[PDB]
């Protein structure tokens, strides 16, 4: 019987990889050999040593009917072993744990409070479908108990079978009805937890479950008033927990009715002068409130204490502070947005906080508040903000420009030119899927095309690893071909576009190696419609196709194939389907 | 809920693991190992916060090892800072003088008052003198 | 071309580290710890490491990677051979290859490394002019360097002059799973411990097949070795003349010749072995060991590893001859014999039981190898015909030689 | 003695070849 | 402690003063900056203790670029060192000269240089040769203006061949970063010159003396003959890079070799030994001998024909080793053991490494459309890949069918019916746009090719842009071939890649096809479903221009890279 | 060593 503590030891002493390796693996068949032998008396120690060789990364496959075996022991350490051995082997994906069912049920009635209580909290951490199923009317039966200590555990399985079975919270409906005079705070925390999992699961339930706001008021005004306690009060503030599941009902309950709203706002004008913020869980009971207060049909001196509350803590100096703040911020954003305009600078600030974190929440509050007046000031904001932003959030940074161009653009001219930017300073942060939507803006767009077609031209002879400006150029260039090049059919004066330039850079594009059959088969497509689309370089865009049709990629083969054999034999109806493409929103 | 909360030391052993989601095991491997990347490679000014994967990751080591939570986002990041701190006064009290060492040898304790004071990654134990007496009783049990 | 060459340890603390050029900043040693954790945990981890244009290639040590950050495109092989000659080197001078003899004669290794390379050009190559020219425990450099002689230091006197050769046999098969043996190779070793007085010229002479053939006498039993090298010693120019092995001999154990050669007969041990294992139920070890060498040799201390499951326990050994240890460490069952005589037969019985619960994934079939090691026994059937000691004081030496069969890469590819 | 094989006197040439 | 170090420097105690020094020395090399107390060590600089004098030019030498202004009392105490009777410290004197990075501290080192130049001392006059090099490195225009070159070239044609040998390593390094101006190259009188020191030079000289070679150009067959002649003895040499330079430069003679002379034909035979010795070097060497080989095998591919057997990746070969066998096994991939090159695939299929599976699936995929005689073998094994039920091997075996099928699919009917129920239920888009394709072109041999389609449209607008038009094209080629039972399908496929397809390129497609539908079906048959030319394989072997230039940089870091030299310097 | 510090320092 080797210790978990001579293992431990063992494993210190360990320096090498390769040599703590070979030690856990000598256990590990020592574990199996003593298995093997059905051992009862010192499982305890074998069970410990695999728990730790688990969890430092070693597997544990053939230790699975040795924890189901102590699982439905006598012995209490061997039956705290077996729990924990079902809590962190044992998953509803494992599949092991369904013998453990019969095993649960028969400790259900277990006379012993630990015993059921160690039950409940394996069935709640490893809740599974079909358990929770053949486990429902066991939890409904205590939860009916008047043990204090049992109270929470029934709460949090009833919460837990309720979270991974939606279908299954008719059953608790009577269960919990006249269980808000419960004196502890345990078993009132769980019935409050309890209350929030029905009404968020459903809806219907927010009918009976508002008639308590009186109860949760008053209930709310005591825990103030008893601001002194030896238990739950952490930080001067008594039952912390408490007051957050409170402030959380609160808000959520009567978020879209007055008479909840009007009942709470007492209390939560009381709450919001009556609590310090000195330490982190009074920071935290006021960030709660507030959240309440904005997520409900509060009064406007409600929001207007919320939102001084907001920019003093924005002030902060904590790290914490700020990112609360700039959650609150970007969660009131809807709510109370022209109040949110007095932070504007506060939030171009936050994009220059040394925080990675402080500054994800500056830039979603900046691009969450760009409105139809301050899209054009905010423009060079979020341009200067993209190029000198890190890698992780240049990408992001530019799906944010492009998302408030295509939503709140000041006009086309400026959110094309804004478009084109972005695409020639995004390079490779560009994202692929924003490709289709800026192809379908432009085919919506038929007023400015000459100009955003010499654009194109121009940023597509400079540079061509682009992936995404690259395809968006060639999109272009195969849509307004006619329009980017006037007059190129024969030899003219000296432009921008002169009907040969084109050409070869499609080509290039195609035999480029930067291409990843996506760009080089925009390119093809858009090279087949340029033979009806430009009616100056003809005769030589057959060659390529045919020489082209011999690619080792099948599709692009196939492709080159299909472009060949138009150009030979459907010369005359090669126009009879170049038409243009549907503009569709 | 917490969906995962791990004691990690700094230079990057495990000294806690305990996830309230069920996912597969390579994946819970992969994604502690993403995390312990992450808090390794973040600042002392970086707010002890991280949204990372839609979770929040939230990063808070008094010590040597580190301590991290993932929740999802609709309560308040204080609530689980005090949770966390909450349980660390309570581990100290039952243990005494808590240090690295003594945790690796108490991993089946430290386990047993983790289940004890949060069950499904929800608070189960709001009081901290009832659950230390619980847990004093439990043991006596033998 | 390297920049500077260090010895790193295992928690990415550098040992010592030594500058050459210059031309790298030291701090890039520091990024070479990720980028290595990187590559092993993407599989795109290499010995040649690569931190923007400065290259910091890196070989696994005994308990530390030797790190030589390079800057320009040098020859890569030229700091590859470096870097064994100066792992020769500290294993000459220090016999323990860990961190703590790094840091204990650090006062010599700083010279030794000085001495060793300069501007990137390896200059000292020699462990005894080292040992000479530095110590751990200083006069003007030995002429034996200066001198064209640097393989055979002047000025050696012994009471006696013994030589002590070993003919190291190095049998390699590579047997598949369906029986039939791709890679079979047999690499010869011509290794000689000379301890006399003085720097005897040796006159290397053997059997080989294209001596026999070149002097008219290619009827008997030569060696006709694929691949020869000859030591550092050796003279080059007599053997591509006419196979004439001139040289003067080291003082002490040295490899003057390693042949290597494919091979085409049985081989020494035929085992065949049998996997009857059931589906999570029980295990079957079906191995049989034939004996193909000649009965007079016999192969001492014979170690034929047959990899057990990942998983298995509770292993039942039925054998014959030779003892059976299941290694958990190794995870598989050797079969020890102390002892064992050519045309023996071993047949074995393994029986174990299997977890109820399947494995998540695969551990793959890796190959079985035995650690069998006859000596006294030459296979090739190549023989020395005489060592030529010329003296110019002029002495009679009394060498001595053993041919010894070892298993090398007898690996046979599991079922 | 000494496994691996014992230890041989050799001679210093082919004395067969001249 | 460092007023405590400070106070015992500044004694006049020799154990003291040692012990002073190693304590800093284990502080720096403990990762200490000790740059703070150098001018304190200036002072205790001229002791007569040789390790001493090596500790303090070490700390010099590290404390130099860190206190370059503090630097400047130590000229005079290497002015006195550089008359030092003994050689060792003369010789450790000039590599502390040349290790220091001062710009004004070199200006003062002139005359010591020039002094130190005739060293007679071959251990000297290398000394004196690495740091008239070290000197040019840092100032090319100082070492000019010294004018180093006349001695640095009488240097090649003097004793002390070592000493011959660092001379011409620092030659060629000054003429290496040269712009090639003024260039050291040496009439066919000193090729035999080092040539018969060649013999006498050391395993770092031999190599040195191989590399002066490889910058010369032959001219003529008699001295080519001779040079290979010369070079063949260094095939029997136990150092590798000794080996690997002597293979670079016989690679590099052949060039201007005639191949009707017997000389090739002896050197081609001769060089096959020195292959097969080096694949059985260290692991660190044995990815440079695989670079090697495969840069060689380019251009005398007929040398290694013979060579398979030892192409087999080892068990206890490393994962690039594995590789570089692998891609060694493919380029020397031929019909005589194209049976054993199946069994090493079949037996490289079965590894854990998913990446090593990958690459013996890419390998296998290779040969099989290199060498059309194992194209039934190479589809047997794909076929027993995909019955192994590995969800890698399966995409494996899926992309390596649909690459046979594009390349030798007249003879590819038979395995559309053991592909068709192969679990097509992998969501990879490499397998399933391969499947798709196979399935569009291979639309005659199946039956219930709609019915499988069927699967794969419910989330063809949602499934990829690639995925979307293979799927699109499968359902083209189903409806000119037989639109009897895909004509709704055809339909469905138009409106749902029409209207609900938001792609540029894919609607295109939709509509080009859809276009091409209504206008002429008959012409769909012979536009659409037309029969494509050979698809034009990429050739993997580098340019004959590369190539070439490849041949001299043998055994540099851009070898291994498989890149130019200019290409992966900075 | 910075393991047998406690967490808190309580």
């Amino acid at each position: 019987p080797i210790r978990l503590r001579e293992l431990i030891r063992t494993i210190r002493t360990a320096r090498t990889q390769a040599e703590e390796r070979e030690m856990i693996q000598k256990e590990c068949a020592a574990i199996r050999s003593s298995f093997r032998e059905e051992d009862n008396t010192y499982r305890c120690r074998n069970v410990a040593k695999l728990l730790y060789m688990h969890m430092l990364g070693y597997p544990a496959h053939f230790g699975q009917l040795e924890c189901l075996k102590l699982i439905a022991s006598q012995k209490f350490t061997d039956k705290r072993i077996g729990y924990l051995g079902a809590m962190l082997l044992l998953d509803e994906r494992q599949d092991v744990h369904l013998l453990m069912t019969n095993c649960i049920k028969n400790d259900l009635n277990h006379s012993t409070q630990f015993v059921q209580g160690l039950a409940l909290c394996t069935l709640g951490c490893m809740g599974s479908s079909e358990m929770c199923r053949d486990l429902a009317g066991e939890v409904e039966k205590l939860l009916k108990t008047s043990n204090s200590y049992l109270r929470k555990k029934a709460a949090l399985c009833a919460v837990h079978v309720i979270r991974k079975v939606p279908e299954l919270m008719e059953m608790f409906l009577p269960a919990t009805k006249n269980l808000l005079n419960e004196k502890n705070h345990g078993v009132l925390h769980t019935s409050v937890v309890l209350l929030t999992e029905m009404c968020e699961r459903s809806p219907d339930m927010l009918a009976h479950f508002r008639k308590l706001v009186p109860q949760l008021v008053r209930i709310l005004k005591n825990l103030i008033m008893s601001g002194y306690s030896p238990e739950h009060d952490v930080s001067g503030i008594s039952d912390p927990f408490l007051q957050v599941r409170i402030l959380r009902l609160l808000r959520i309950l009567g978020r879209n009715d007055d008479d909840s709203s009007e009942a709470m706002n007492d209390i939560l004008a009381q709450v919001a002068t009556n609590t310090e913020t000195s330490k982190n869980v009074g920071n935290a009971i006021l960030y709660e409130t507030v959240l309440t207060i904005m997520d409900i049909k509060s009064e406007s001196g409600l929001r207007v204490l919320a939102i001084n509350i907001l920019g003093r803590f924005l002030l902060n100096n904590d790290k914490n502070i700020r990112y609360v703040a700039l959650t609150s911020l970007l969660k009131t954003v809807q709510t109370d947005h022209n109040a949110v305009q007095r932070h504007r600078s506060t939030i171009v600030d936050c994009l220059k906080d040394l925080d990675v974190s402080i500054k994800r929440r500056a830039m979603e509050l900046s691009f969450a508040l760009v409105n139809g007046n301050n899209i054009r000031g905010m423009m060079k904001e979020l341009l200067y903000f993209l190029d000198s932003c890190e890698p992780e959030f240049k990408a992001d940074c530019a799906s944010g420009i492009f998302l408030a161009a295509e939503k709140y653009a000041p006009s086309k001219r400026w959110h094309i030119d804004t478009i084109m930017r972005v695409l020639t300073t995004a390079g490779s942060y560009v994202r692929d899927d924003a490709v289709p939507n800026l192809i379908q803006l432009i085919t919506n767009s038929v007023e400015m095309h000459a100009y955003t077609v010499q654009r194109l031209y121009k940023a597509i002879l400079g540079d061509y690893s682009q992936q995404p400006l690259v395809q968006v150029a060639a999109w272009c260039i195969g849509e307004y071909g006619d329009l980017l090049v006037s007059g190129q059919c024969e030899e003219e004066e000296p432009i921008q576009v002169t009907e040969d330039e084109v050409l070869d850079i499609l080509e290039s594009v195609l035999i480029s190696n930067m291409s990843t059959s996506v760009t080089r088969g925009y390119a093809l497509t858009a090279i087949m419609k340029l033979s009806t689309r430009f009616t100056c370089t003809v005769n030589r865009i057959k060659k390529v196709v045919s020489i082209y049709g011999s690619s080792i990629d099948v599709e692009l083969q196939q492709r080159a194939v299909e472009y060949n054999a138009l150009f030979k034999k459907y010369d005359h109806m090669r126009s009879a389907l170049l038409e243009r493409m549907p503009v569709m929103e | 809920m917490i969906h995962f909360i791990l004691l990690f030391s700094r230079q990057g052993k495990l000294r806690l693991q305990k996830w309230y989601i069920t996912l597969p095991d390579k994946e819970r491997k992969k994604i502690t190992r993403e995390i312990v990347q992450i808090i390794l490679s973040r600042g002392h000014r970086t707010s002890s916060f991280v949204d990372w994967k839609e979770l929040k990751l939230v990063y808070k080591r008094y010590a040597s090892l580190y301590f991290c939570c993932a929740i999802e986002n609709q309560d308040n990041e204080l609530l689980t800072l005090e949770i966390v701190h909450r349980y660390v006064e309570l581990l100290d009290k039952y243990f005494g003088n808590v240090c690295e060492l003594d945790i690796i040898f108490n991993f089946e304790k430290a386990y047993f008052i983790l289940d004890e004071f949060i069950i499904g990654g929800e608070i189960q134990e709001t009081s901290k003198k009832i659950a230390v007496k619980a847990i004093e009783d439990s043991d006596m049990l033998q | 071309s390297a920049s500077a060459v260090y010895v790193l340890d295992l928690k990415g603390k550098v040992l010592i580290c030594r500058n050459y050029r210059g031309d790298v900043d030291m701090s890039e040693v520091e990024h070479f710890m990720p980028i290595l954790m990187e590559k092993e945990e993407e599989g795109m981890l290499s010995p040649i490491l690569a931190h923007g244009g400065v290259r910091f290639m890196w070989i696994k040590h005994n308990n530390l990677y030797l790190v030589a950050t390079s800057k320009k495109n040098a020859c890569v092989s030229l700091v590859f051979s470096f870097l064994y000659k100066v792992v020769q080197v500290f294993s000459e001078y220090f016999k323990e290859l860990e961190e703590e003899s790094i840091r204990d004669n650090f006062v010599i290794i700083y010279e030794l490394l000085d001495e060793l390379m300069d501007f990137g050009y390896p200059q000292t190559t020699d462990s005894k002019i080292l040992q000479e020219y530095i110590t751990q425990e200083a006069p003007r450099p030995p002429a034996t360097v200066t001198n064209a002689v640097s393989w055979r230091s002047e000025g050696i006197k012994y009471r006696k002059n013994e030589v002590f050769l070993d003919v190291i046999e190095a049998v390699n098969l590579l047997v598949s799973a369906n029986g039939n043996v791709l890679r079979s190779e047999i690499v010869g070793s011509i290794k000689m411990r000379v301890f006399l007085s003085g720097m005897p010229e040796l006159r290397l002479g053997l059997n080989d097949k294209v001596l026999f053939d070149n002097t008219g006498r290619g009827k008997s039993k030569s060696v006709e070795l694929e691949d020869v090298k000859f030591h550092q010693c050796v003279r080059l120019s007599r053997f591509e003349n006419d196979r004439t092995i001139s040289f003067i001999p080291p003082d002490g154990e040295f490899e003057l010749m390693s042949y290597r050669l494919n091979t085409h007969v049985k081989p020494l041990i035929w085992i065949e072995s049998v996997i009857e294992k059931h589906s999570h139920s029980r295990i079957e070890y079906m191995v049989k060991a034939k004996s193909q060498f000649k009965r007079r040799s016999t192969a001492n201390n014979v170690e034929i590893h047959i990899p057990v499951p990942n998983d298995a326990d509770s292993p039942k050994f039925k054998t014959t001859v030779g003892s059976v240890k299941w290694v958990p460490e190794n995870s598989e069952i050797v079969w020890s014999v102390k002892s064992f005589p050519g045309g023996k037969e071993y047949l074995m019985r393994a029986h174990f039981g299997l977890p109820s619960v399947e494995a998540e994934d695969k551990e793959g079939k890796p190959p079985i190898s035995v650690k069998f090691e006859i000596p006294y026994f030459t296979t090739s059937g190549i023989q020395v015909r005489y060592l030529k000691i010329i003296e110019k004081s002029g002495y009679q030496a009394l060498p001595w030689v053993r041919y010894i069969t070892q298993n090398g890469d007898y690996q046979l590819r599991t079922q | 003695d000494r496994k691996g094989g014992s230890y041989s006197q050799a001679a210093g040439s082919d004395s067969a070849q001249s | 402690e460092i007023f405590e170090l400070k106070a015992e420097l500044n004694s006049d105690k020799k154990e003291k003063k040692k012990e002073a020094v190693k304590k800093v020395i284990a502080s720096m090399t403990v990762g200490k900056d000790v740059s703070a107390l150098f001018p304190d060590v200036v002072n205790c600089m001229q002791t007569d203790n040789l390790e001493l004098k090596k500790l303090v030019y070490l700390y010099l030498m590290n404390y130099a670029k860190s206190q370059p202004d503090m630097a400047i009392m130590a000229v005079n105490t290497f002015v006195k060192d550089c008359e030092d009777p003994n050689p060792l410290i003369r010789a450790l004197a000039v590599r502390t000269m040349g290790c220091i990075r001062v710009d004004k501290i070199t200006e003062y080192l002139c005359e010591p240089l020039r002094k130190c130049l005739k060293d007679e001392d071959p251990y000297v006059r290398k000394t004196a040769a690495v740091c008239v090099a070290k000197l040019h490195d840092i100032n090319a225009q100082l070492v000019e203006d010294q004018g180093f070159l006349d001695t640095l070239k009488d240097l090649i044609s003097d004793s002390n061949p070592m000493v011959v040998a660092n001379a011409v390593a620092a030659l060629s390094e000054i003429a290496e970063s040269h712009p090639s101006s003024n260039l050291l190259d040496l009439n066919p009188q000193s090729i035999n010159k080092l040539l018969t020191a060649l013999n006498e030079c050391t395993e770092w000289g031999q190599i040195f003396i191989l590399d002066c070679l490889a910058n010369y150009m032959p001219k003529d067959d008699r001295e080519a003959q001779s040079i290979c002649e010369r070079v063949t003895p260094r095939l029997s040499h136990a150092n590798s890079a000794v080996v690997l330079s002597a293979v670079k430069v016989l690679m590099k003679f052949m060039e201007m070799l005639s191949k009707d002379l017997d000389y090739y034909g002896t050197l081609l035979k001769k060089l096959a030994p020195p292959l097969v010795t080096l694949l059985s070097a260290e692991p660190e060497l044995q990815y440079v001998a695989l670079r090697n080989i495969n840069l060689i095998v380019q251009k005398r591919p007929e040398i290694l024909k013979h060579e398979m057997k030892v192409f087999f990746v080892k068990y206890n070969d490393p994962i690039y080793v594995k590789l570089e066998k692998l891609d060694i096994m493919i380029r020397l991939a031929s019909q005589a053991n194209i049976a054993q090159v199946l069994a090493e695939l079949r037996e490289y299929a079965t590894e854990v490494d998913v990446d090593f599976v990958r690459k013996a699936v890419r390998a296998i995929g290779r040969c099989a459309i290199k060498v059309e005689q194992s194209a039934e073998r190479c589809v047997s094994t794909l076929l027993d890949l995909i019955q192994t039920k590995v969800n890698y091997v399966v995409q494996e075996a899926i992309v390596v069918i649909k690459d046979i099928f594009r390349k030798y699919p007249n003879k590819y009917e038979s395995v559309i019916a053991t592909l068709c129920e192969n679990l097509d239920s992998l969501d990879e888009p490499e397998a399933r746009a391969a499947m798709i394709w196979i399935v569009g072109e291979y639309a005659e041999r199946i039956d219930n090719a709609d019915e499988l389609l069927e699967s794969f449209l419910e989330g063809f607008h949602d499934k990829s842009t690639q995925v979307q038009l293979q799927l699109l094209t499968a359902i083209v080629k189903l409806f000119l071939k037989k639109p009897t039972e895909t004509q709704e399908l055809v339909q469905q496929v138009l409106s749902l890649a029409t209207q609900d397809s938001d792609n540029p390129d894919l609607r295109d497609r939709g509509y080009i096809y859809w276009r091409l539908l209504s206008t002429d079906p008959v012409a769909a048959k012979e536009v659409v479903l037309a029969e494509k030319p050979l698809i034009s394989e990429e050739t993997d072997l580098i340019e004959p221009t590369l190539l070439d230039e490849l041949i001299c940089y043998i055994g540099t870091l851009a070898s291994v890279y498989h890149k130019p030299p200019s290409a992966f310097v900075e | 060593k910075g393991e047998n510090t406690s967490l808190l320092h309580p």
